[PDB]
């Protein structure tokens, strides 16, 4: 079956791992255990088709970032995640999107902007239109707000990337 | 204080080793989130000196003794 290489990017503590393991294992990771290096693979069914998904979960907090360029070179689709409870994580994404375009050398790369922790509405410091308005600037890229905890739009992040790659 | 582990289905993880952990304790969470059960797998130490050989390890091995070693988990 066909393989899809996805990379989950974003700053520390935004929920990259929580979204990933909720997607592959249906487990909610409550603890904050900073990632060093982790890759997951799971056979799924997207639009009546069985396919292999490779998901590289990156370290939001690392000292050496030389490998990021290589992860971007080999990935087919990218999920840029921020947390709606921390403004700096949202601000940090513009650099990641610019770096990806630079490495792929095209403005048309499968991508989805994800605002995680949407279940913490009372703690929101990044508005939804603020998030939607950033995605429109990035050539109208996909955008959604999720929650690894409540299971809101978790599967959607990954299926959408598979769908953009299929076009 | 880490160990890189190659897992089945072309997966990989780098785990932190806290003094006192057995090989089973440090890989527990990484295996669980991928639905892998240690009792159905063998774990090896990759021998780089002997071009491609692996040397099987006990799941109860002291993990701190393996810092710097690259490992491989396979199914039985
Ligand atoms: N309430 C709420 N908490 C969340 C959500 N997603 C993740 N968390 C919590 O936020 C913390 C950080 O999540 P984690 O997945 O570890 O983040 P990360 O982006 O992978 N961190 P790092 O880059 O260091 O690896 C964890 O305690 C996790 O349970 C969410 O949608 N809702
Ligand atoms: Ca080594
Ligand atoms: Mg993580």
């Amino acid at each position: 079956m066909r393989e899809y290489k996805l990379v989950v990017l974003g700053s520390g503590g935004v929920g990259k791992s929580a979204l990933t393991v909720q997607f592959v294992q249906g487990i909610f990771v409550d603890e904050y255990d900073p990632t060093i290096e982790d890759s997951y693979r799971k056979q799924v069914e997207v639009d009546c088709q069985q396919c292999m998904l490779e998901i590289l979960d990156t370290a939001g907090t690392e000292q050496f970032t030389a490998m990021r360029d290589l992860y971007m070179k080999n990935g087919q689709g990218f999920a840029l995640v921020y947390s709606i409870t921390a403004q700096s994580t949202f601000n940090d994404l513009q650099d990641l999107r610019e770096q990806i375009l630079r490495v792929k050398d095209t403005e048309d790369v499968p991508m989805i902007l994800v605002g995680n922790k949407c279940d913490l509405e009372d703690e929101r410091v990044v508005g939804k239109e603020q998030g939607q308005n950033l995605a429109r600037q990035w050539c109208n890229c996909a955008f959604l707000e999720s929650s690894a905890k409540s299971k809101i739009n978790v599967n959607e992040i990954f299926y959408d990337l598979v769908r953009q790659i299929n076009r | 204080n880490t160990i890189r582990v190659f897992l089945p289905n072309k997966q990989r993880t780098v785990v932190n080793v806290r003094n006192g952990m057995s090989l089973h304790d440090c890989l527990m969470k990484a295996l669980k989130v991928r639905g892998l059960q240690p009792e159905c797998c063998a774990v090896f130490r990759l021998l780089h000196e002997h071009k491609g050989k692996k040397a099987r390890l006990d799941w109860n091995t002291d993990a701190a003794s393996l810092i710097g070693e690259e490992l491989q988990v396979d199914f039985l």
